[PDB]
């Protein structure tokens, strides 16, 4: 998520001018993270490490601060200059927060057998969109083979909005407008962890999700539609059974009316 | 109030909003049309589709064309209403966005350029309108609210305008007492859930209250600009018809 919402606007400042003395003292080229770790107990934050790299998650922080960060990237290593329209990049001063999102990612990693990913054809694929939605996929699409060679994911969704509680159920809206077929897909895994209360008013640490459980963890699938189609196709191959020795009513005669 | 153009131009007229001259509605046409000068652009009142309109250039073509455009609108609309309206050689047509509550609060969400228009129906739309002034949006913004009081709007609807490319003049032309099919430019700028404010609005919500989705006029804030295209099956190799049975495989772009 971003911005990180538990924090107070002393506790952001704090972080962020940590982060401007990691990489002034390392005159760091192009995007670059600074992980800390924060004790929920004390609000202490720590220093951790560097990733001197764009992240997948740099999505939140695109659609919060409408910055382009892959064309900054690109933009910095032509020479220009944070400040300057050419660069990617506004002054300090003019780079600002802008509502709130979070980032889902969708894999075939199954919870339904301990999240092993599944692999095979894609036979249907419909993603959701929308205001306020960001979709980062390309590689899913119906016909597509998962191999097991590579990473499980499908699509990265990246939802928006003007608070942290609708941006969560847009969150909620789009992912279970998802229809995946073909191969198993976390969808509700995804699902249970942005409509915990947990969740919700962000008291999770980072031991939740092995926590948690609480299993969820499960409830199966109908399927009525599959069901019906067997029985039309058995019935329509074999006959009923009370019916397929006796009289047969005469050809094609009017469906009833209703009156 | 709004339904009817000539009603609703009538309207924009008795609270300072400025208009094209137009004539009353329409077997004398000119003395009429002659009152307000050829060229002119003929009107369904009522029914406005992005098009049942027509340009009329003189007098002698006057006679068909009236008629012509009266079995249309008949045909397209059903109610048969039209007026004449001066022409706007030159023009790009721009529009606030407006939302008004059941306690009598409305707001603007700015504008947008809608002029790239084929016979008059609408293709390309943008949000903010690019080629305008910080003055002239806010002179639009005005004009929507005092259109939007006076008929102490409930919901979202839509205030469209000619702007005279000559003069930089406004017109007030139409209200769209709805939604439209450009809102979208409007929200990924505003940062403002159109559809969410209607609701909340019904709801019986003040504008201004994070409960109806709206913030207060001040905190209302133009962020970029977009632009809306719509994909169609209208083949440009052939005639642009309309394509239509399966699709075998489909991709769409995000990011
Ligand atoms: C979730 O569905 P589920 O619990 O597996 O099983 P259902 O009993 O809803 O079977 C629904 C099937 O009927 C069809 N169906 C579902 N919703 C539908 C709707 N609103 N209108 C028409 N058909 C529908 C689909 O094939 C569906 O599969 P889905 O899960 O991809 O939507
Ligand atoms: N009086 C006019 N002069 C010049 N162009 C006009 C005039 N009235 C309408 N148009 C053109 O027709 C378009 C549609 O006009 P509008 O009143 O909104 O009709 P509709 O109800 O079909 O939307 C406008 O965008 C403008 O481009
Ligand atoms: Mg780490
Ligand atoms: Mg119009």
């Amino acid at each position: 998520r971003a911005p990180a919402p538990y924090l107070s606007e002393a506790q952001r400042q704090e972080l962020a001018a940590y982060s401007l003395k990691i990489a002034g003292a390392t005159n760091y080229i192009g995007a670059g993270t600074v992980e800390y770790l924060m004790d929920a107990d004390t609000g202490k934050f720590y220093f951790i490490e560097v990733n001197p790299r764009i992240q997948v998650e740099h999505t939140v922080t695109e659609v919060v601060t409408g910055i382009d960060i892959v064309k900054a990237q690109i933009h910095i290593l032509d020479g220009a200059a944070i400040g300057t329209p050419q660069s990617g990049v506004p002054n300090q001063e003019d780079i600002r927060l802008n509502g709130h999102a979070l980032q889902c990612r969708v894999t075939t990693e199954d919870p339904e057998h301990n999240f092993i990913p599944d692999y095979g054809r894609i036979t249907a694929y419909r993603s959701a969109s929308g205001f306020g939605i960001r979709l980062d996929g390309g590689t899913s699409y119906s016909g597509a083979i998962i191999t097991r060679y590579y990473d499980p994911l499908l699509v990265k969704v990246t939802a928006w909005a003007p608070n942290p509680l609708e941006a969560i159920s847009r969150m909620d809206r789009a992912l279970r407008e998802f229809r995946i077929r073909g191969v198993a897909t976390n969808l509700t895994f995804l699902e249970a962890i942005i409509g915990h209360p947990k969740f919700r008013d962000n008291s999770y640490t980072t031991r939740f999700i092995d926590t948690t459980p609480e299993l969820f963890q499960q409830v199966k699938r109908q399927d009525r539609a599959t069901k019906l189609l067997t029985y039309l196709a058995d019935v329509t191959v074999n006959g009923h059974p009370e019916a397929k020795d006796r009289p047969k009513p005469l050809e094609n005669a009017a469906r009833p009316v209703v009156p | 109030q709004l339904g009817n153009k000539v009603a609703a131009r009538n309207l924009a007229i008795s609270v300072g909003v400025p208009v094209v001259p137009a004539t009353e509605p329409l077997a004398e046409v000119a003395k009429m049309a002659a009152a307000i000068g050829y060229p002119v652009m003929l009107k369904a009142s009522w029914g406005g589709g992005g098009r049942g309109m027509r340009v009329i250039r003189s007098e002698a073509d006057l006679a068909k064309e009236v008629t012509e455009a009266k079995r249309e609108a008949m045909a397209a609309f059903g109610k048969d209403e039209v007026y004449l309206e001066k022409l706007v050689e030159r023009a790009r047509h721009v529009e606030s966005q407006i939302l008004g509550d059941t306690h009598g609060n409305v707001v603007h969400l700015f504008e947008r350029d809608c002029s790239v228009q084929r016979r008059n129906q609408k293709v390309v739309e943008r949000a903010p309108a690019p080629y305008l002034s910080e003055a002239q949006r806010q002179e639009l913004a005005a004009y929507s609210l005092k259109i939007a009081g006076a008929t102490n709007y409930i919901g979202a609807g839509t205030v469209e305008y000619l702007m005279d490319a000559d003069t930089g003049k406004f017109y007030f032309i139409e209200v769209n007492p709805r939604i439209q099919v450009e809102h979208t430019v409007t929200e990924v700028v505003t940062g403002i859930d159109i559809v969410k404010a209607q609701i909340h609005i019904l709801d019986g919500a003040a504008i201004g209250t994070p409960q109806s989705g709206v913030p207060n006029q001040e905190d209302i804030r133009l962020n970029g600009h977009a632009l809306q295209c719509r994909v169609t099956t209208e083949d440009p190799e052939h005639n642009f018809i309309p394509d239509y049975g399966r699709i075998t495989a489909y991709r769409s772009a995000s990011g």
